[PDB]
């Protein structure tokens, strides 16, 4: 991975 | 943690690029998004990168107007605008959110206007006003384009009984001021100073406050 | 884009009292994951935001008990349980469930706190800034309680209305206080005709007048 707290990128 | 390239007066139709640079840690294993502030409106998200294959996203408002890269060696993240005009006049940050890392900011001016240096007035106080047994001292810096300014009583020693204004514009120059109250025995005997940085000039200036004497 | 909207726009607080900030999607914030990615911002002014909570309800590593995050769907809550001198700031919702992510409009918090009476301070032109040209008398009134002041400046005797500039500080998270500056900006010719300047400050505090002033001759 996890890289951030939010929706990871597609 | 997160440094931050200084404030930039560019002129309007150019392009700018801002570097984010990591230090305790790597920032290949975060996701660097950049954030806008217009200092009258709030957050606005720009984009974000994954700097471990150069991977991104930009918002809709933001394609083609904005550049991510990264150098995973230098453990640096750039940020570069092009076509900029006065909506882009703003202060951008740098954030790595999976820790909640930010950088001090970034101010941007866009203007034709060219860039001036501040002057330095140190503020000392009439014949001995004495309130009690404390001193009270200033610093006026006027006269500078553009924002920010950086202040600080002895390169920062002076924590405490500090007050520095908000910077009012005024015929197209800015002015500011701050303020230092310490205990009647330090000042005069130990001697104080105020720096100011206008890093949008590469200009550092300290103001010893001496006693005044024939004036 | 999706929007976040949060109530209210200002919200005052005796140091001491609980607090809500409110906020509310355009649409749902729960992804097909399971997962609501939404989280508050905190910023005193001129530093860097810092997060409070993410995911709706856990706390950053660092963030006192009295930080709660509440709500679901498309309504959220922050709630502060006693609130404290360091609170003062901005807080923000922020959304990352959609593409692109979304800030609310921020809902500053002030401090009621007991009144205060400014210690005034007045100053005479540096001789640097003399033999420039021009001439700046200023004066500081600091940390005073509550935010609204006047300032006149009398030289002589009359009162003067122009070349005056003021600024205040956002309520300081020490003691919730104030300050202000006030300058006024005169050529040296204008400077050295006049003998006698004056600041005066009304606050509530008082009906009579803070007088400090000084007379260019006698230094």
């Amino acid at each position: 991975a996890p890289k951030t707290n939010m929706k990871h990128m597609a | 943690k997160l440094q931050q390239s200084g404030a930039e007066l560019v002129r309007s139709g150019a392009s700018v690029k801002l570097s984010c640079t990591a230090s305790g840690f790597n920032i290949k294993d975060y996701y660097i998004q950049w954030v806008k502030q217009r200092p009258e409106q709030g957050l606005e998200w720009i984009g974000w990168i994954d700097p471990e294959n150069g991977n991104s996203e930009y918002a809709p408002r933001f394609q083609g107007k904005a550049t991510m890269t990264a150098d995973t060696l230098s453990n640096t993240a750039y940020l570069q605008l092009s076509s900029l005009t006065s909506e882009d006049t703003a202060v951008y940050y740098c954030n790595a959110d999976l820790h909640d890392y930010w950088g001090q900011g970034t101010t941007l001016t866009v203007s034709s206007a060219k860039t001036t240096a501040p002057s330095v007035y140190p503020l000392a106080p009439v014949c001995g006003d004495t309130t009690g047994s404390s001193v009270t001292l200033g610093c006026l810096v006027k006269g500078y384009f553009p924002e920010p300014v950086t202040l600080t009583w002895n390169s920062g020693s002076l924590s405490s009984g500090v007050h520095t204004f908000p910077a009012v514009l005024q015929s197209d120059l800015y002015t500011l001021s701050s303020s230092v109250t310490v205990t009647s025995s330090t000042w005069p005997s130990q001697s104080i100073t105020c720096n100011v940085a206008h890093p949008a000039s590469s200009t550092k200036v300290d103001k010893k406050i001496e006693p005044r004497v024939t004036s | 884009d999706v929007v976040m909207t949060q109530t209210p726009l200002s919200l005052s607080v005796t140091i001491g009292q609980p607090a809500s900030i409110s906020c509310k999607s355009s649409q749902s914030l729960l992804d097909s994951d399971g997962k609501t990615y939404l989280i508050w911002v905190f910023q005193r002014p001129g530093q860097s935001p810092k997060r409070l909570i993410f995911l709706v309800s856990k706390r950053d590593s660092g963030v006192p008990d009295r930080f709660t995050g509440s709500g679901s769907g498309t309504d959220f809550t922050l709630k502060i349980s006693r609130v404290e001198a360091e609170d003062v700031g901005v807080y923000y919702c922020w959304q990352g469930t959609h593409f692109p992510h979304t800030v609310g409009g921020g809902t500053k918090l002030e401090i009621a706190r007991a009144d205060a009476a400014p210690t005034v301070s007045i100053f005479p032109p540096s001789s640097e800034q003399l033999t420039s040209g021009g001439a700046s008398v200023v004066c500081f009134l600091n940390n005073f309680y509550p935010k609204d002041i006047n300032v006149k400046w009398k030289i002589d005797g009359s009162e003067r209305q122009n070349g005056v500039l003021n600024s205040w500080t956002d309520q300081d998270s020490k003691d919730s206080t104030y300050s202000m500056s006030s300058t006024l900006t005169l050529t040296k010719d204008e400077y050295e005709r006049h003998n006698s300047y004056t600041c005066e400050a009304t606050h509530k505090t008082s009906t009579s007048p803070i007088v400090k002033s000084f007379n260019r001759n006698e230094c």
